[PDB]
């Protein structure tokens, strides 16, 4: 935002409100896990 | 004839195994498992 902006408290808050509603693990794990490929998320003992 | 060449690729083939299982037998009687009893919250 632009120092000493008006809109550098909202979205801070909005931010933080976001963050705890669950709607930014929501959305990365949306852009990251829910659309992609090979999504076996360690499948058949791949670890050991 | 035949049980010659029988024995001998059966007695072959239990070498084989013996000395695998010996071998692998070893193997884990030296490096300590690895045990890991969770990995990922997934799991």
């Amino acid at each position: 935002t632009p120092k000493g902006s008006s809109l550098g408290t909202p979205v801070n808050l909005a931010v933080l409100k976001l963050s705890e509603q669950g709607v930014l693990d929501k959305l990365k794990n949306k852009w990251w896990y829910d659309k992609g490929e090979c999504g076996a998320k360690d499948s058949g003992s791949k670890e050991k | 004839l035949s049980a010659r060449i029988v024995a001998g690729v059966w007695w072959f083939f239990t070498l084989i195994i013996i000395s695998s299982y010996t071998a692998n037998l070893a193997a884990f009687l030296t490096v300590e498992r690895m045990v890991s009893p969770i990995e990922s919250a997934e799991d």
